[PDB]
């Protein structure tokens, strides 16, 4: 759904890197 | 706890199975962008026809659609949908 | 349309059923023929989504199956075989 | 294990062929 929201906005962050973004989304998968 | 011959045969006999395929293999062309994930789950033909003169081919097939990140390095990254071919049926047929 | 989140989660590196050729797992005898010629095995699959990372099995076990070993014109017997399975997979340098 | 019985016995039949034997196990795969 707000979960898939979070996972997309995570993924669009240019200023991140693969492993940081990896962590960020696998919080939204850890939770949602 | 040893698996019985009949179950091994049935489970390994020719059939559509989930298969993780690299997106670059479904799209050998282009390759300007980069894909996250680099691989996607797709139903494909797997198994054995248990015959010498038979190979396993898809008879019926459909189209699945997934949200993937297409990324041009230093040029930006956008999200979109892509369509892959899946196999709904497989059979053992001559060649 | 499958959501990015589900694609990401479901395609991320992990053990998956994989149909493997018995001849690939036992190249040493091409003499026999196996029925079935291929067998289901849990193996490492997916992607680590990094350039400098590969997916390797961490935990590994042993599975045993009834298979037909067949020597053409020399006779055919049924028996047990042991294959390697992957119980866990990790993304590592 | 009856079903698997028939499935092994079938497979041991030397006088059969790939496609006939195939049929026979699949007669027991017609049941179980």
């Amino acid at each position: 759904e707000x979960c898939n929201x979070r996972a997309i906005e995570a993924a669009l962050d240019p200023n991140l890197n693969d492993q940081q973004f990896h962590a960020k989304i696998w919080x939204i998968i850890x939770d949602c | 706890e040893v698996v019985k011959f009949m179950d091994v045969y049935q489970r390994s006999y020719c059939h559509p199975i989930e298969t993780l395929v690299d997106i670059f293999q479904e799209y050998p062309d282009e390759i300007e962008y980069i894909f996250k994930p680099s691989c996607v789950p797709l139903m494909r033909c797997g198994g054995c026809c248990n015959d010498e003169g038979l190979e396993c081919v898809p008879t019926e097939e459909s189209n699945i659609t997934m949200q993937i990140m297409r990324i041009k390095p230093h040029q930006g990254q956008h999200i979109g949908e892509m369509s892959f071919l899946q196999h709904n049926k497989c059979e053992c047929r001559p060649k």
